[PDB]
């Protein structure tokens, strides 16, 4: 979500 | 279809108690934002530490609006400062709030927070039901209405931060359609409890230093601060003072966002820019300078000014000026509009664009920043001219723009008028507000529109400002006279005296005034035809004029008619009329029963009848006696004269018993004083052949006589005659009893009430320390001329000046011409010089008093 | 300038959650008052027991909002239930809200409390940013603005108890200045916190009973309710529905009073009526009913009646009826005005006016109500005719008043199209709103307005209402059908059959449509000329004519234009066309590159070139074989003619070889349909000759022919000679090739995609079986006629019924005459018959969440 891309950005580091 | 102005301004800005502090710390540079704990902690919860906020917050005058000191403790501070500086808008328009007390005036408030409403209902055991009266957001206008007893519509909006300027809006409409005659507009921002900026924290919008970084690289997000503002509007004809006038103001709303429902759209925002001027039908290259909205957020100030550059910088030539108060000061959401207006409007007054804060790189996202199609003011730079356009967007998605354009009036040209000494009269709670009233009326004193607004806001009653006072201006004494005026309505009497009060130079000095100067030669023009003209015995004075006894006659009655025609266009209207002889013939005119020309030549034919008898020389010796004892020790023919007082009695006869009487005045205390006028002996049985020459005479000129009214109190005829058929109506034959009659001056004075106000009506006030002995001790004697006074129109104009020291409304702006309906800018501010009564505290919500999470 | 109209209404009042369950409980006389435990306890702090309070509070359709499941939590209740009340206003304006999404139509909510904004904001360490977006009191105007895309002005106003009727005049000036088309006026009001009944308990302002005896002896104050109204407001031109007209609306505030801020003044109030009506236009004996405040104080009710019987029933005649719908339902503070006005269009639509509850005797301080100038309607008493005014007054001392007159449109003449079956479509997010939908049109099939509006308010896209219906009315089989609709675009298709489907009575019962008749009476003007008209050929049928090839040439072709055109005006546009022999020849006027009489022209001429020239009888015989092995299985002499399918073939030739072929259809599975039309021997090598006396006829009617286009998809040419020049333009030669040319009715086929519609325009559809297996089986085939129905018109309704079942918007309104602009009065209710996906259960504040003194 829009206040949620950081938490997104933080999952696909943690899959990279 | 009726033009809108901008009348008036007041306000509370952070470190900026008054409009002007406002203005200095905005072109100071000054940044108002601090980092202090006056509300909560310095970083409790994570939260910034900077903060705008005001000086102070527990400041009420409670007994001026009628509220009690219970109800007080339990209002919304933000209510009391939006009271106070309501009503200093008003009065810095120049109008008295009295005079909009029916009218069908408005008032819009945009609110955005209740905090005391939720403080003060915490605990369910301890409430009172006063807390809804002052804490809920209806009441934030309501209770203006219901103070200033306005009549139009009174609603509290909220619209997020473009509240304030919706209110203008709607308001704006009111007073163009004809619905409204003026309006009130306001905007209050309070900060209190500490979880709404958690709030506002955890939506991303706060600035992590505190900072609203304006069009800058940095820019981060804004700053929260607080605010109390209010703007008078008004149409064009009621307008006493204009700042600016509102061409066009609109509104719309974005709509539908795939961004989100926070995110900006400039592409609505140019479509609001572009129809307004288009429907106000002003060009794009006339404008100069933009207030942008200019929060400083990351996605908002590249939409905002590509909107901006697209709606107005197409085929323009020219850079466009852009600025924003929110660097300067911080953003109060609901109160962005009226802040931003109220620099607009000091910037526009003071000739000098007030620069912006914390500029330093442009946004690289807007390219009209890097190629000079938009300006940033980062220094004070001068007004050129043209349109200023103010937009503040709510987060919602409502947007608002107002255009409005500012008035050029230059200052007059001088005329011979303008060196003539003025009055200024004050008023105020405290006498420091009297003081401060008159010492910034003194730095000002050539400027004759501040002036009048300020004898124009001055007419309250004694009963709500008890310290009123005055200066004369633009003379060579000076000096401010303060004192406290005593509540109740006081009587105003006229005394008006006889002969003997003639000097060389007659009313000379006040001839400069255009009212006294007309009834003079009216006058004039009255006794033209009869081979006389007044004019060359007031000029061309010498001592051969004057000790004649028919120009002292007419130069008597004359002066005292302007005197009294000076007092009826200042307003003031007698309730007891009392004379003495020729002041009696005076009164006629005084009461409304004689006119003009019928005084004027019943004074010119009794000088003439008397001139043209003779009768043995007569003697006004003045003895230490009272009236029984006068009688008693007077040979036979020879009658006492004039009952001045219970010492003073006028003696009346020929020369071998005025020289009888000086032996008499060696023996004891007795008083020597033997003045005459000319050798005659008037109020004497030496004229019982004079009157039948001189009634002839006057029954051509007062033909069909009108009656007497019952202010007026006879001092020829006794008390047990004032029901008679004489003393009803003023005839001929009243006044040539007046003559062969002794004037009776004691018994008319103690019918004079105990608190009454005396003014003297003659050219020198001889009488003063009759009329101080004879009333009662409770009056005050004003005198109104001084024989040989180098400037007697000063003279004149502190009497007026004591008359509303008294307690007596007397405007003294209806003396001179008056002053062109739009005032010129650069008119110093009337707001910052309004003081109040702040010596209470009263309570303000703690940071304790709100959930904390326990 | 313009008139506005109340055009829509939905709500959600007390033991109502349908405006139809309000209406019933109003007339009813129940209570919907309660005492019961539903928000806090029963009579804790000393509150009164008795309260109105909605059925319930957490049911959202946060889907069809598009908001989040997480921010869905933290919202205002009262903001969900206003965005669901908001959407089923409009649908019961009858107009669909997608008509309204660029506009400049405004939003104005009357809100006085937040008390979810302070619930959820009590812990500073659990905080979330989405409750300030959902808390906030503008939200409650702008996420309206939001979600239905306005552009107008969006405001949310507090000014006490007339907030909601406040709200309801400003969106009536914004219509009448041409400011705004439209307007959506809002009023909200949920009880969730006990501290402000405290509040309003040690105001005095609360009844101990918890009764609104209104104009009653025995009233001692309010009971307090909740309530979510909307109400759509447009210009009169806009509007499909009126319920009435706004003659006037206006507000004024009562300013300064001695007594207090809190007490009524009755003068105020009667020279704010006065002036409306006057300024209106409108006489004082013109009035029937009054709805007043009616709150049920001791002080309020015989100042409010005074006033009004002194502004109204001064000279009168008639007795004045008077009413308050709070002593039904309880005090809503911020939305009590439109609550009272749903209560008096409610009863203006029923006939009846809903009684009073609680009505005693008289209060003796009023003597109009014991004389008869004003009457209270405390019995069901019929609507008779006149105006009625609607007045609420905020205890701040706003007053608003509103004169509106309803409409008395009476129902329609009969016509003898109202006869006629009708098709109803409907959508919905559950398969119970579609069912609710159909079954309320079928007990309402005579209401034409009434089906027109809700045939309008159908055309939602599929991945909003996921279920679509349909229902034939007026038919004798009738049947609901309802499926969920698969998201998506669907490719239609128009698929014309050749000859061979004629039949006694082609297109009769479909004759009573006018477009038809039109369509079919061009074709006879445009063949009248050549002898011939097609209406003796309808009508006058036997089988004596229909045998004959020229009269089935023209049949066919002209009913297969007439469907194109009654399918064109319906709103239909092909993607691909694709026909068969002379069903390619009404391609030509499906793709619009022929017009009517051309084809008409062109059919009749090539049935008069056939039957001028004779050739042997032909033959028509389909074999169970496929393409291939029909050339190598004919005799020579002998062509394939029609490909059909993979299976089935058409073969052409004489009588012989047709007998050939009867022997073989013995031996395995071989189909011996032996089918002729007339016994010519079309699409075979024996009119080679029939070509250059018809092509000869045909250059003088489609000279300068037209290009055809890509959607045309040809039958008479093969694959590679597509790009060929005599397969670009429709022109002469392209129809006589398509005689002398085997038709390939399977390569055609293999282009049509994946998910399409198929459409068979015929007047039978005998190639129904063919379509189905040569098609993809993702493929729908709707047929249009069915040979030898009783009432055909019937199965072309059930045809556009299951055409909105696929997915392809056609709205059926178009087939008919148009319906009168305003609506009837009595036209049954549409936002009562909208059901939502209500499976869920969302987070509503309790009473332990807010602070108890603790």
């Amino acid at each position: 979500d829009s206040l949620m891309s950081v938490e997104v950005r933080q999952t696909l580091e943690r899959e990279l | 279809m009726e033009e809108v102005v901008i009348a008036g301004m007041s306000g509370k800005l952070p470190e900026s108690e008054n409009l002007q502090e406002f203005w200095d710390n905005l072109i100071g540079g000054v940044d108002m934002v601090t980092d202090d704990d006056r509300r909560w902690k310095a970083g409790l919860y994570g939260l910034p530490r900077r903060s705008g906020k005001l000086k102070d917050l527990s400041r009420f005058d409670a007994s001026f609006f009628g509220v009690h000191p219970k109800q007080a403790h339990t209002m919304d501070p933000q209510l009391r400062l939006l009271l106070e500086v309501t009503y200093e808008a008003i009065v810095d328009g120049g109008i008295n709030p009295d005079s909009l007390r029916g009218t069908h005036t408005g008032v819009w408030v945009g609110v955005s927070g209740s905090e005391t409403s939720e403080a003060l209902s915490r605990d369910p055991e301890t409430l009172v039901g006063y807390s809804m009266v002052g804490c809920q957001r209806a009441m934030m206008a309501n209770r203006l209405s219901f103070f200033f007893d306005f009549r139009g519509p009174s609603i509290a909006l909220d619209t997020a931060c473009s509240s304030s300027l919706m209110a203008l809006q709607n308001a704006y409409q009111a007073i163009h359609s004809g619905q409204c005659p003026a309006a009130i507009v306001g905007g209050i921002n309070v900060l209190l409890k500490p979880n709404t900026s958690v709030q506002f924290l955890r939506l991303g919008m706060l600035s992590p230093e505190g900072t609203c970084k304006a069009f800058d690289t940095a820019g981060n997000g804004y700053c929260r601060s607080e605010g109390v503002v209010a703007v008078l509007l008004t149409k064009k004809s009621l307008a006493r003072r204009v700042y600016a006038t509102i061409l066009n103001a609109g509104t719309n709303t974005d709509g539908f966002k795939e961004q989100g429902v926070t995110f900006p759209s400039g592409d609505i925002q140019e479509q609001l820019i572009r129809s307004l001027y288009q429907s106000a039908g002003v060009a794009p290259e006339s404008f100069e300078y933009i207030e942008a909205h200019g929060t400083g957020t990351k996605v908002g100030d590249p939409q905002e000014l590509n909107g901006i550059t697209r709606a107005l910088c197409a085929t323009r030539q020219e850079p466009l000026l852009i600025g924003s108060t929110k660097s300067n000061m911080g953003h109060p959401e609901p109160a962005s509009g009226l802040a931003a207006l109220a620099k607009v409007l000091l910037s526009l007054e003071h000739g000098l664009w007030a620069p912006n804060l914390h500029f330093h790189s442009p946004n690289p996202e807007i390219p009209a920043l890097l190629d000079g199609r938009l300006q940033v003011v980062d220094q004070p730079l001068p007004v050129r001219g043209g349109n200023v356009g103010i937009n503040s967007f709510g987060f919602g998605g409502s947007n608002v723009h107002i255009i409005l354009r500012p008035n050029t009036q230059p200052p007059p040209a001088p005329a011979p008028h303008a060196t003539l000494p003025r009055l200024l009269r004050a008023s105020g709670r405290t006498p420091e507000a009297v003081q401060k009233l008159l010492e910034q009326g003194l730095r000002h004193s050539q400027d004759l529109a501040f002036l009048s607004m300020l004898n124009d806001i001055a007419a309250v009653p004694a009963t709500a400002m008890p310290f009123r006072g005055y200066a004369v201006l633009g003379g060579e004494r000076g000096g401010p006279e303060v004192q406290q005026v005593p509540a109740g309505e006081r009587p105003l009497w006229f005394i008006c005296s006889g002969m003997g009060t003639q000097w060389r130079g007659m009313g000379l000095s006040l001839m400069r005034l255009d009212r006294f100067r007309d009834s003079i030669l009216r006058s004039d023009e009255a006794v033209k035809p009869f081979g006389l003209k007044v004019s060359q015995l007031l000029l061309s004075t010498d001592e051969s004029t004057f000790d004649d006894i028919v120009h002292s006659f007419v130069s008597l009655t004359a002066i005292q008619i302007g005197l009294i025609d000076l007092l009826s266009c200042m307003g003031l209207r007698p309730d007891g009329i009392v004379g003495h002889s020729l002041g009696e013939v005076a009164c006629g005119y005084a009461d409304g029963c004689l006119s003009q020309e019928e005084a004027v030549l019943a004074a010119y034919w009794r000088g003439q009848c008397i001139k043209e008898a003779h009768l043995p020389p007569g003697a006004m010796a003045a003895v230490g006696l009272s009236w029984e004892e006068c009688k008693q020790r007077c040979p036979p023919g020879v009658v006492p004269a004039c009952h001045n007082s219970k010492d003073t009695v006028t003696i009346s006869g020929p020369q071998a018993p005025v020289f009888e009487f000086v032996e008499q005045l060696r023996k004891e205390g007795v008083f020597a004083k033997e003045v005459r006028t000319g050798g005659m002996a008037f109020h004497s049985y030496f004229m019982e052949a004079i009157a039948p020459p001189l009634l002839q005479e006057l029954k051509k000129v007062i033909r069909e006589p009108k009656p007497r009214s019952a202010r007026w109190l006879s001092t020829s005829i006794p008390e047990a005659q004032w029901h008679s058929s004489l003393a009803r109506t003023s005839s001929a034959e009243y006044n040539v009893n007046n003559l062969v009659s002794p004037v009776l001056f004691q018994e008319a004075l103690w019918h004079v009430p105990e608190h009454a106000v005396v003014l003297e009506i003659a050219p020198h006030a001889l009488l003063q320390a009759v009329l101080k002995r004879g009333l009662k001790p409770s009056c005050t004697i004003i005198p109104l001329m001084k024989k040989d006074h180098r400037d007697n129109l000063e003279f004149f104009l502190a009497g007026i000046g004591r008359l509303h020291l008294s307690g007596i409304d007397a405007n003294p702006n209806a003396l001179f011409p008056p002053v062109e309906f739009p005032a010129p800018r650069g008119t110093p501010l009337i707001s910052p010089l309004i003081k109040w009564d702040h010596s209470l505290a009263w309570d303000v919500p703690a940071a304790e008093d709100f959930p904390n999470g326990s």
